[PDB]
Formats: structure tokens, sequence, C-alpha cells
RNA sequence: UAUAAUUAUUAUAUUACAGGCGUUACAUUGUUGUCUUUAGUUCGUGCUGCAAAGUUUUAGAUUAAGUUCAUAAACGAACA
RNA sequence: UAUAUAAAUAAUAAAUGAAAAUGAAAGUAUUCCACCUGAAGAGUACGUUAGCAAUAAUGAAACUCAAAACAAUAGACG
RNA sequence: UAGGUAGUAGGUUUAUUAAGAGUUAAACCUAGCCAACGAUCCAUAAUCGAUAAUGAAAGUUAGAACGAUCACGUUGACUCUGAAAUAUAGUCAAUAUCUAUAAGAUACAGCAGUGAGGAAUAUUGGACAAUGAUCGAAAGAUUGAUCCAGUUACUUAUUAGGAUGAUAUAUAAAUAUAUAUAUAUAAAUUGAUUAAAAAUAAAAUCCAUAAAUAAUUAAAAUAAUGAUAUUAAUUACCAUAUAUUUUUAUAUGGAUAUAUUUUAAUAGUCCUGACUAAUAUUUGUGCCAGCAGUCGCGGUAACACAAAGAGGGCG
């Protein structure tokens, strides 16, 4: 599949998806922050290309079932920046990109 | 802290900063740090282990702990954009063990003072180091942006230099040099044909490496074709009458004084001085010669300014983490580094 | 699955095998011996292409990777040789491609598994005394010796200071040959730093992150609307990145633009000192509630964050 | 082979065991009886369920027979 | 006796769920009340209250253990 | 613990105090007051911080140590001084001990120390030199407050050696500068016959420092006063003159025949089936001896018991 990152690092927001009896809180992080995630999440993350990111996980721990929940909500849980732009009718401005521009 | 036991064992093939032979073989046949089919703890296990064996092998893993800042330094390039042009990554978790390199141990060993920051540590704490002029003898000594420090200059030498023989080490060496330049001597009086040619073919081939060149030239335009030309490296048969053999070394009778065995050693290359000891008051093999396997680990550090003809440094700054380039130096790859640090965080849990 | 493993060498080497049982031999142990080549009377392993040091001013180090492992060549030809049948050592079968052609930045990369880790340039003698001169004889700006030359602000009254050193060591005719010889031997290990070509110069543009700037933050507007790096710097409360870049240029001490006159308004009385007086007092004025002891503070003395420290003379002074 | 040498056997000893239809088919190899001329037992790729699994190996018929058709996530294959 | 609106029943989409399944809810939300925090001890002992009585309400702790429990799957058995 | 309260809730006056107030004493009324968001009663506890521990945080714990507040000085009540005492006063009551046998004295919750209790917590130490406190016009006197030292690894920090290092012999005609020195002899500890090591580990070599002895010897304190104290620190000859981040050199007078004292380095403890880092194998017992935080291991394959080799943590 393919999964949507912000700046090729990080997830867009925060994530709380819910698989079968699996709670995935996801939330973003700052860069260099590191993955400080379970470990059936942190390999998802390494080999997906995402670096930074924290979360929990809540009610069951079933490893499968974890990494088929964070495969899932990585593809449709979160949502790109230009997507909510179009259908929105709204521009979304990244202040952290802006400031560091010329 | 710690006691140097099994620093440079070769089944553990750990890496310090070291210039020993065997710190450089283990360095050279590592190939890298084996991380797959290892469950997360045992990647950040293995992860310290190399880490705290290069960084900070003397500090107790509680004084390191202590020490340990979770919070890394990086600086951002505002001319990323005028560039205009795809950006590297910038490698933020290589300045987990940057802490360290405040310290004047690091401060000296990058500095290319000491061939280790053991060695380091001992010259700090026998008094042979000044931060802006006042001699600190405790290693810990942080320092800040701006500082100078000096080592003594004897000191330095001793380290980055090769090591002294002892006195029948060298006596053993200035016999065997005699008696092989005898036979170079015999062999080319004998047939000097032979030997003359075979200089000169050893001559041509010399790919810019060695001295020798400029030497042998002036050899040969001191009296040979002073205003004669050749339509030159022309042979000459005065030169092998004009060797002279070599007096043997007995060994027995020369052992126990130094002058005295000085005196009767004359070789072309090293005359009236014995092997490495041309002057014994010096702690250095003299004359002064880089130590062997000093070319892999001779590192220029960015966040320090060294000026060797007075062995005085300046800390720039604390070293930081460029887009591309981290201003630490290790031999560990940026998720190494990534698994010691996310070992750290929790003290390991 | 974890196990201890013995740190064999990944590339190929002879392993011992039928042996004399008083030899009592590890593949480790010859595996080195293979690396390093025979041993001389004189305690020189002349064989292996590390010994030496180089002088043509481009670093050597370590290559395993590209050359398998074949760390022998000879001293003069300084052409590769390996192990045979026979136990001697002669030309390899083939040449090695990847040593042939080797990017500049594997060149100035001194360990294999660090790619981000590259050697500085040494500035030349001739550079240091230019930008000494500059900085003090025509008395310029270390900003503008810093742009024309692409080292940073800190380097250039580095290179000044150690300059002054140098010449003071020098006008005692203190420095000896055996320093001078360290310092040719040492100069031509590691490249020198031309100010002519871009990619050496040194990015002058550089700004430490501030912890705000780290935090990522959002705006829906309207799509028309223009967002700029000002209303950016507005919504974060933080100086202009541009600002910020002007602002550190002027803290060096010959940069433009420099004055460190704020602490000149606080009322100092220094005591009167009499004949046979050991010591004299000097009084500064502190506002009650500013000054003294905090009574009931914290007692770190026995916890691990102990605070130490170091007084003028450079005594450990637990602080 | 040229009275000798070698070899093979025999006899007498001894360390040394050999020997056992003694126990254990409830330790076994092999073989055999009954279910049994009975029609069952499994695998590769695909699909379904988060998964153990399932499918194929079946709605309905036919055959001595998972034999052969009809529909069917199944398409084939192996021991019968 | 075709057309529209309400209610009940039965089968479902989405959703929820550990699944079986629910499907004007066991879905999306809001408000209020009661109850649960491993098994065994135990709704037991003691106290109190009320009843003619059988009893009803309230209701512990000590000892022991890494158990205990539901849905569904594949066999074996009847 | 389901009802509690009876000066109890309130109103009016008088009395003491500087003062309001059923706070206390006296008189007359009203019939109230608390209570299932927990009264009354019972048990327990000294309380808190800008203190200590922990966590991402809200929080949770301790109340040792620094500081703040309260109560007590064997137990209970009362009284004079004062603005303030139910005072470590006194009286009285109670308890235990002692000698002086008396309306007698003491009560180690002041310092040091002793017996008991306990798994467990120190010297019957030096000085008022510094900061305070008391008396005195002052000189000064006292100060187990306080400052120091001793026991204790209870806690924290620093130090507790760097570089080099896999063998020793014998041979090598009798200064244009060479060089990949090359041959024979002997030995080679534990495990093993190669990815099975112990092991650069050891020995040896080069260079330092600690400690000792010599000189200076500040500063805590000044007018003088130093318990700590055999002070820390610096020089390894002392000091004057010169250049000068410090450092160092130049060179003069004081003692020697072209120097200027000596000099090293012996870590314990837990674990190696998984959770959990630890593959180099071998021996003993055989559901016994035993191990174990959880799963569990041991009845002849024990990676788990007891050990050797090797290894992994903390130090
Ligand atoms: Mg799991
Ligand atoms: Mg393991
Ligand atoms: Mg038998
Ligand atoms: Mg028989
Ligand atoms: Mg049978
Ligand atoms: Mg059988
Ligand atoms: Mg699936
Ligand atoms: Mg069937
Ligand atoms: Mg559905
Ligand atoms: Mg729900
Ligand atoms: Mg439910
Ligand atoms: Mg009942
Ligand atoms: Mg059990
Ligand atoms: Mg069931
Ligand atoms: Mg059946
Ligand atoms: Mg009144
Ligand atoms: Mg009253
Ligand atoms: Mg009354
Ligand atoms: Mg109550
Ligand atoms: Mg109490
Ligand atoms: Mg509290
Ligand atoms: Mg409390
Ligand atoms: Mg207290
Ligand atoms: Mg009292
Ligand atoms: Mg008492
Ligand atoms: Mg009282
Ligand atoms: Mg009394
Ligand atoms: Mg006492
Ligand atoms: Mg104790
Ligand atoms: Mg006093
Ligand atoms: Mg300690
Ligand atoms: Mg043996
Ligand atoms: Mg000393
Ligand atoms: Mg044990
Ligand atoms: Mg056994
Ligand atoms: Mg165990
Ligand atoms: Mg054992
Ligand atoms: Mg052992
Ligand atoms: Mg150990």
């Amino acid at each position: 599949k393919e999964i949507p990152r912000y700046e090729n690092r990080t997830i867009y927001g925060d994530i709380d998806f819910r698989y079968h009896g699996v709670k995935l809180h996801l939330r973003s992080a700052k860069p260099g922050f590191g993955l400080r995630v379970n470990h059936v999440i942190f390999e998802i993350c390494e080999c997906a290309g995402i670096k930074d990111l924290s979360g929990k996980v809540y009610k069951s721990r079933n490893d499968m079932n974890i990494a088929k929940g964070t495969i899932e909500a990585f593809t449709k849980a979160q949502k790109t920046l230009d997507e909510v732009a179009l259908g929105r009718g709204k521009k979304l401005v990244d202040v952290r990109k802006v400031y560091y521009s010329s | 802290p710690r006691k140097a036991n099994l620093l440079k064992s070769l089944a553990r093939g750990r890496v310090r900063t070291s210039f020993n032979k065997y710190n450089l073989f283990n360095l050279y046949k590592k190939g890298g740090v084996d991380l797959k089919s290892k469950s997360l703890y045992q990647q950040k296990w293995t992860a310290k282990q190399e880490t705290r064996a290069y960084h900070g092998e003397h500090l107790t893993e509680k004084r390191w702990q202590t020490v340990f800042k979770p919070k890394l330094d990086s600086v951002a390039q505002l001319d990323a954009s005028l560039r205009g042009g795809e950006i590297k990554e910038t490698p933020f978790l290589l300045q987990t063990f940057a802490v360290l390199e405040k310290r004047l141990d690091f401060a000296l060993f990058r500095a290319m003072f000491a061939s280790s920051v053991r060695q380091a540590r001992q010259f700090i704490l026998h008094g042979n180091v000044r931060v802006n002029g006042v001699k600190i003898k405790h290693p810990s000594y942080t320092l800040k942006p701006g500082d100078m420090f000096s080592v003594k200059p004897d000191k330095v030498l001793e380290a980055l230099g090769a090591k002294k023989p002892s006195f029948q080490e060298a006596l053993k060496i200035d016999k065997t040099q005699i008696v092989l330049w005898n036979k170079y001597v015999k062999e080319a009086k004998t047939e000097p044909k032979e030997v003359w040619e075979k200089k000169l073919e050893n001559f041509e081939k010399m790919s810019d490496s060695n001295p020798k060149k400029l030497q042998f030239q002036e050899f040969l335009r001191q009296y040979n074709k002073n205003l004669e030309s050749q339509q030159s490296l022309t042979f000459d048969p005065k030169w092998a009458k004009n060797l002279k053999y070599h007096d043997p070394i007995k060994l027995s009778e020369l052992e126990g004084d130094e002058p005295k065995a000085r005196k009767l050693i004359n070789l072309p290359w090293q005359k009236n001085y014995v092997y490495g000891r041309q002057d014994p008051k010096k702690p250095f093999f003299t004359p002064w010669k880089p130590r062997p396997f000093l070319s892999p680990f001779a590192i220029l550090p960015h966040h320090l300014e060294i000026s060797f003809k007075t062995c005085h440094a300046v800390y720039l700054r604390d070293p930081v983490a460029r887009p591309g380039q981290s201003e630490v130096i290790s031999p560990f790859d940026v998720p190494v580094h990534e698994r010691a640090y996310m070992y750290y965080l929790r003290n390991g849990k | 699955f974890s196990r201890r493993r013995i740190a064999y060498p990944f590339y190929p080497f002879k392993k011992l095998g039928r042996q004399h049982p008083k030899k009592h031999d590890t593949n480790l142990k010859t595996a080195m011996r293979q690396f390093l080549g025979p041993k001389n009377y004189k305690g020189e392993y002349v064989m292996n292409k590390y010994f030496t040091v180089p002088t043509n001013h481009v670093p050597n180090y370590i290559k395993p990777d590209l050359e398998r492992g074949q760390s022998l060549e000879h001293p003069v030809t300084k052409k590769p040789l390996q192990l045979r049948y026979d136990g001697t050592l002669g030309p390899p079968p083939v040449e090695n491609k990847r040593l042939q052609n080797i990017f500049k930045d594997r060149l100035l990369q001194p360990f294999p598994s660090n790619p981000h880790c590259k050697t500085n340039y040494v500035l030349s003698p001739q550079l240091k005394q230019s930008i000494f001169e500059e900085i003090t004889v025509e008395g310029l700006s270390a900003q503008q010796v810093s742009q024309k030359y692409g080292l940073k602000i800190p380097r250039v009254e580095a290179i000044v200071k150690l300059v002054s050193v140098e010449n003071s060591w020098n006008r005692r005719n203190r420095v000896s040959s055996d320093l001078k010889t360290m310092d040719e031997t040492l100069y031509r290990m590691f490249p020198v730093f031309d100010s002519d070509a871009s990619f050496k110069r040194e990015n002058l543009s550089e700004i430490p992150v501030p912890q705000k700037t780290l935090a990522s933050r959002f705006l829906t507007i309207a799509e028309s609307e223009p967002f700029g790096p000002v209303d950016a710097a507005h919504v974060l409360e933080l100086e202009p990145a541009v600002e910020t870049l002007r602002n550190l240029s002027t803290v060096g001490e010959h940069s433009s633009g420099h004055q460190q006159s704020t602490n000149k308004n606080t009322k100092v009385i220094y005591g009167e000192l009499v004949e046979g007086e050991r010591s004299q007092y000097k009084f500064t004025n502190a506002k009650v509630g500013k000054v003294g002891y905090r009574y009931g503070s914290g007692n770190r003395d026995n916890k691990k964050d102990r605070r130490i420290g170091f007084n003028k003379l450079g005594q450990m002074v637990y602080i």
C-alpha cells in the first residue's frame, strides 16, 4: 500500500482508530523525537519510513491485530493537508515550513 | 572510573577511542552492526554495547545516565530554499553522545593530543593541560564556547610519536642494519653493473611516494655529468670502490654503555646515534616520526580549531547536526545511535 | 534470535586447520596476521597500506568493503598483494575496480558504516596569516572575513587567537624542530581549504532551532490569503528568522554592531585599604528579596545530581 | 621356497566372555488379523474469516467407488 | 380500492461487537439512576433491622492459588 | 456508629478582661440547632513547603535531612510576677530512685554515655579560633548553642596507569642513503582440531604520577587571638634582574663534583531455558540432593540442581 507521511517523517495529526479489540492512540511527534511506540508499531513504522511518532495501545494488545490496525490507520484514518484544503475550499499553511522559508 | 579490562579483545570486536593496532583491526573487520533477527530489546542492547564501547568507556553507566541529556542540538539553514534542490535529511540522533564532547578528555582526543581518551585522562590528571591558562587536573572539566586549552608539547609528541626502543632493542636493530648494509655493499662491489641497473630501475618507478628521488638526482649531478650530456643517468664504477664495509657489532661488549656504543655506528642514514635513541632524554622516538597506524584515525573535528605548532586548540562550539552531516565523530550508523538513544531514554526499561 | 557471535571478519580469510597441538592459535589471531602482514626486525608492518601516513593531502582511511580485506600493498610500487597457496605474496590475478574510482565523499569519510561523518579542512598558514592581518592590521570586521572566506565568526576569532599564540611562541624561539615536523606531517594529512571552491566553503546561514519552531502548527485561512515568514513569526511569537541571523552576525567580538555595556548601572563601593590589610572589600548593591541564600533550600549533596563546579584556580569546588 | 626360513592349522592354558525357548508384544524392527474392495486421507496457488480455520472434499443426482456429471472460489495434484 | 401518514412484526444495508449476533438498538449522541473490579472463602460469620415462623434486608475479615471465564474452530463421543 | 444536642440554637441584662461572643458566673424568655453530599460516636495520625521520591502529566508517597507551625519536657490540677505561663517556676496530687530523714532531692524528650527493646543508627572527643547568646562602664567571664574532629560505604562525587606488547637463539666478505632481509635450531600453559577459544590477556619495554623526605606555606581573623592542624596548595633546589594570557626561557648570588632525591600499582558480586544481555564445551546426582519473581527444571539428553571452561551485567 501507500502510506501518506508528513514531510516523509511523521503522520498528519493524531489518530485514535480502533481495530476490532485494539484501541490505537497515535499522536504526531517533534523532529528528532524517535519512535516512542509499541514494538509492533515501531517495526511497522521503521519499514514504512516513519521516524518520529508517539502512541499507546489500549484494550487488546494482540501483536497481529495491532499490526493490521496500524497499517489500516495509516492508510485511511489520516488525511493529507492538500485533500483537506481542496474539499474544504480553504488554505492550510504549515507555520514551521513558512517560518524558515526564503 | 572503570578499570581497563580487555578493551581491545578480538572476540568481542568492540571499537574504542584509541589508535591501538588491535582497535584498528577490530574496526576494520567489524563490518557494521548486526540488528536483524533480534527482538527490539536485543537491538537496543547491542547498540548500547557498541556505542558505550566507543563513547564514554571509562564512565560508569550510572554516571552516564545522569549525564545523558534527552534534548539534542541541531542547526537549521535558511539558505536551503536559495539552493532550490533536494535536501539531505538531518541526522538528529547522531547527537545522542554529544554531551561527552564538552569534557576536556574528549576535547583533547579529538584535537589529536592523546592517542586515547584514557591517555587524555592521564595527561590531565598529571598536570599537563591548561584551560585558559589555568592548569586543570580534573578530566571531567567541562568546556565553554570560545575556550582555549593547551597540552605540554612533549606529551603530544609522545602520544603521536613512535615508541622509544630500549637499549638492547636498538643495539640488535643496529647490528642487523650493519649486517644488511654489508650485504648491500658487497653485492654492489662484486657485480656493480646489476646493482646499479636495478637501482636505476627502482629510481624510474617511484610515483611521487618517497623523497629519495631528489637525493639520488643530487647524488648523480654532484660528480656525474657536471657539463656533459647524452642524446644524464649514466653508469659510473667509482662509487663501487667508494663504498666501504661497516664494522660489525659485538653486542656483548658494547652493552651497558650508550655513549661508547654510539661512537661506532656510522651508517649513511644514521650517523653517531643508535636506532631510535638519537636523544634518549626525549621520551619519544627521536628523530620524531608519526606513530604506526595513524592515518585511519586522523580526523579534523569541526567543533574545534587546532594549532599543532603550539599544541593549542579553541572550543568553537558544541557539536551540531547540519543537513547530511553530524559533528559527533562515531563509526556507528544513525540506526545504532537511534537504538541506543531509545534505550537510555527509559533507563533501559 | 540473539546469540553470542565472535567478531569474525566478514571478508573471507584463510582459516587455520590441522595445527600442531603446541601452537594454541585462534582464527581471529591469524586474521590479524593476514591483515597486518609480516613484522620485520624493526617491528614495522611495511606491507600494510595503513602503516604509513599520506603526504598528498588526501586522507588514507580504511575501505574494507571496497578492497575485500586485502590490506597488503607494496610500500613503493603501491600495488595490491595477496597471499597465495605457497604462502608468499604477489599481484592479484585480477584488478579490483571498486578501488579504482572512489567518490570524494567516501575519500573524506573515515568510518565505512557512518556516511554522516566527514573530516574538516585544514586552513593553509597563508590564509590564517591573511585573516590575522585583516582583523588586526587592516582593522576590518570579522563578519567581512567570514563572508569572503566562508568561515564562521567563531572560527575566524579562533584563527586570530591561535595565530597570536603562535607568534608569541615564535618570538621566544621555543618551537623546536620536533613541533615543526609534527605540523608538516599532519598538514599533509587532511585536505586544504580552498576559499574559491564553493563546496568546501561552509554555510553561514545557520540558525539554532528554537524549541517553538520545532512544534508543528497549522492554520486554515482563505486560499487567496498570502502567508509569509513574518506572519509565521507573529503566530509563533518569535523574532523573524532573517532577523535572528542578523543578530548572531553582530555577536562576534570583531563583528560590527557589538556592545556589552549593559552592566554599567549598579552601585559598587570599594572599601578603603590601610597598611597591613591582606584584603579589600567590594560592596555591590542588591535589592532585598533578590539577594542572599534561600531558607529551606534543596540539599542535593547526597543525591545523584549534586552540583560540582570549579573556582578561578581550577580546584573542584562543590558549588 | 633355497637341512633351514616363512605361513596355516591343531593341542594346553589364562583377561576375556560365550550361551539363555528366562521376564517385558505395555520398549522395539519385521510381519499379520478386524474395520476392508471399505472410500476414504492430504498438498500447491487463489479466495473467505482479525484468527484458530474454511473452501476445494458440494446444491441435486449417478456409480461398486471423493467414480462421472450440474451448480458452485475455486483451479489443479498426491496416496487410495 | 388505488394513494400518503403512524405503530407492531419478520429479513437486512451502514454501524457496533471478542465473536454468536443487535439492527428504532447491543448504531450515531445527550441526561439521570442502579451495579462491577481475579477464583475459593461467601451472600458465609458477627452485629443491626423486620416477621408468629420459615426467614428477608444489610454485610466483612483471616487461610490458599495463578488461576478463573465467555464466543467461536477442528476432532472424539452419544 | 442512625439519630445527636440540653448551655443545647437564639434573644435581653448584669459580672471579669483592652475587647465581641452561652468563652466563664447569675437571672428571664423564645424552641430551636446538627444530620444519608454522613451528624453524634469510635479508632488512627503531629501538620506543611519554594523539602525528598516517583510519573509525560493530573497525581501518589514520606514528613529522615533544610525551613515553617503546633504540643510536650515522668503524669494531673491550681497559684504569684507579666502584655503574655495553668512556666522544664512554685503548690498540690501521682510514680520511681537516692541520702541528709527532711513540707529533703532527682526524673538524661540538652551533649557524651549505660541497661533493655530491636533487623538497625555514633565519642562518656578538642575549642570558644569564627557566628551568635548571657553578665559586666570596661578589662573580660560562661556558653555539650556553635565550629571542628572520631565511629559508620547510610548517601553523593573524584581518584584508584597510559603507550607498546604474541617467542628465543645462531648464520651470514674479512662512505651517491640500502631496505619487502633471508635462512636453519629449540620450546610453546588450559580446552579443541578450526570459524573453539582462554588471549594483548600475561611477561617484557618506554614514559608518568601517587606516597615518602626538603623549602615556601597562604585562608578561614584580624589590632591580637587558629580547635580543625603534622592545614590545603606549589616547587622537586631558594631567591633577585629581563621578554611574556598562564606556561617557559635568558642568567645571576647562596652548598657539591660538565647534574641538580626516590618511586610503584592484585575488585568484588549476581547471572547465562524464556520473560532477560550472556553457544565453547565437559563432569557428578537421577522425581533424591535440590533451584525458583512467573512459566517451570530434576524419574539417564538436566542449556534450569552441584561444579570446571567460556561468557554477560553492576562496580
Ligand atoms: Mg503479544
Ligand atoms: Mg538470550
Ligand atoms: Mg547377552
Ligand atoms: Mg533352555
Ligand atoms: Mg501390539
Ligand atoms: Mg509390531
Ligand atoms: Mg486475512
Ligand atoms: Mg468427505
Ligand atoms: Mg454488515
Ligand atoms: Mg460503542
Ligand atoms: Mg460487551
Ligand atoms: Mg440472606
Ligand atoms: Mg504452578
Ligand atoms: Mg462455549
Ligand atoms: Mg466422529
Ligand atoms: Mg453575653
Ligand atoms: Mg457557659
Ligand atoms: Mg446560665
Ligand atoms: Mg462519621
Ligand atoms: Mg500518636
Ligand atoms: Mg501531603
Ligand atoms: Mg502524611
Ligand atoms: Mg524535620
Ligand atoms: Mg508545659
Ligand atoms: Mg524520661
Ligand atoms: Mg501541664
Ligand atoms: Mg517538677
Ligand atoms: Mg542523650
Ligand atoms: Mg546504619
Ligand atoms: Mg565564642
Ligand atoms: Mg560512588
Ligand atoms: Mg592439553
Ligand atoms: Mg603531592
Ligand atoms: Mg542459584
Ligand atoms: Mg547428565
Ligand atoms: Mg535461571
Ligand atoms: Mg547451574
Ligand atoms: Mg568459571
Ligand atoms: Mg565478571
